[PDB]
């Protein structure tokens, strides 16, 4: 049962892909949740793990799995700066407009944090630069507020 | 660090 | 100009224990209560891991010690979970919520119960802590002595 689903959370989290695959045969659903809804996907994303990633994508992992707050898979990889992670959640059909309860994309936080790369990525794989969060914000009003010239040359442009 | 049963412990355990 | 990354690098400091780094990014401006995703911040890290030097370094800098995560931990919370009872004794002395409930309706009692941390029931118990508060599963601090057969633990709660 959700036995399973426990295990499969903590390979996740741990960086086991033997283990992945191996709770995946026994029957464990790829898109198991805690209770706050959150998977092991979000645990790979928020830790990291590139190579989960990809073995749950093989496995039909859900990238537009949502946990209580609104964040995807995305959104994490995107706060963090792993550039990888987001770059083959986009490839592998990622909202890259989804909203956390606060209305952020992940152009959002990325913006928040200074990541200008993934920034460039998400807008390469179509983020809404004119999306406003809940406070009114867009990605280039967020980076006027926090001074980042560079992020601003870039937003400003669109 | 190991898993502990409660709430988002696990973005709490990393390595050992 | 081009942006500070210092929050992201101060959790990761307080995460890894690394002292001497906590101190330098706070005397170059870090935001003390910087978070992730999550809501997680550095004193919450330093709280479950046990780094004691560096929860007195956020102190310094008058960090916020009763700040909730998203699953409403608070540092005194991962303290008494983890067993770090000097942490405990700090957090306490600066007004920390000795009865903050978690999303399970654990108070930091429930978990220093769980776990068999008997001085840091002890230290909580003098500062208050509620002996008949109940957690989402009906326990109070006794009722998880009990369960859990600690002969030492129930006789402190009588």
């Amino acid at each position: 049962g959700s036995d399973l689903g426990k295990k499969l959370l903590e390979a996740a989290r741990a960086g086991q892909d033997d283990e992945v695959r191996i709770l995946m045969a026994n029957g464990a659903d790829v898109n198991a949740n805690d209770v706050y809804g959150i998977t092991p996907l979000h645990l790979a994303a928020y830790m990291g793990h590139l190579e989960i990633v990809e073995v749950l994508l093989k496995y039909g992992v859900d990238v537009n799995a949502s946990d209580q707050f609104g964040n995807t898979p995305l959104h994490l990889a995107a706060d963090d700066g792993h550039l990888e992670i987001v770059e083959v959640l986009l490839k592998h059909g990622t909202d890259v407009n989804a909203t956390d309860t606060w209305g952020s994309t992940p152009l959002h936080l990325a913006a928040h944090r200074g990541h200008l790369e993934i920034v460039e990525v998400l807008l390469k794989y179509g983020a809404d630069v004119n999306a406003q969060d809940k406070f009114g914000k867009t990605a280039f009003d967020i980076s006027i507020d926090n001074g980042n010239e560079d992020l601003a040359e870039i937003l400003q442009k669109l | 660090k190991r898993i502990h049963i409660g709430p988002g412990r696990a973005f709490y355990t990393t390595x050992p």
